[PDB]
């Protein structure tokens, strides 16, 4: 149950943060994402694990208001979905 | 009943469990194709003649077509 909850949360929040961080993307740069650590989704998996476990290394964090909302939701949902079966 | 047995519980039959495993495989393939489509390694920059952008690899589009064919059949 715990591994299923973690996998679902990680996938959903990784996709959400990757799409949120691209709203504030600068149009000038040719690449889709240049100023954000969330250049793709697997990086989102790593960040989602680190953020749901309330670890918070700080190597990668959202830098956009939408990203900040997604990050707050990720932290809260991680606390809940970890405190369910433990 | 035999038609609807494809949407019933997997353990309720053998065809049901087999279609369940197949749909699981195809959903996982779709999710993986999405996650790899969002990557840089599969989005190399190209020159189009006058717009400059990055294009997705053809393999991902073909796999997506296969998965969408399966899902539309189901
Ligand atoms: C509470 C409700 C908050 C709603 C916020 C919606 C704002 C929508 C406004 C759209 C335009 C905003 C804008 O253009 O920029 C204004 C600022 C600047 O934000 P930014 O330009 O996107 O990047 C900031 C990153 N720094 C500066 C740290 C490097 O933007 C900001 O500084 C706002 C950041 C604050 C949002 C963080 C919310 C944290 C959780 C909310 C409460 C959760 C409760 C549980």
């Amino acid at each position: 149950l715990l591994i299923i909850f973690l996998a679902l949360g990680v996938l959903i929040f990784a996709t959400m943060i990757y799409y949120a961080e691209r709203i504030g993307a600068q149009p000038n740069d040719p690449s889709a994402s240049e100023h954000t650590h969330f250049k793709n989704i697997p990086i989102g998996f790593w960040w989602a694990v680190v953020t749901m476990t309330t670890l918070g290394y700080g190597d990668m964090y959202p830098q956009t208001w939408s990203g900040m909302l997604v990050g707050a939701l990720c932290a809260l949902a991680g606390v809940l979905t970890i405190a369910m079966p433990v | 009943p035999r038609i609807w047995a494809l949407f019933e519980d997997p353990y309720s039959s053998r065809y049901a469990r087999y279609v369940a495993f197949a749909s699981l495989f195809f959903i996982l393939v779709s999710i993986t194709t999405f996650c790899l489509e969002t990557h840089e390694r599969f989005n190399p920059i190209v020159n189009k003649t006058y717009y400059r952008e990055a294009e997705t690899e053809a393999f991902l589009t073909y796999i997506e077509g296969v998965c969408v064919v399966w899902f539309t059949f189901e």
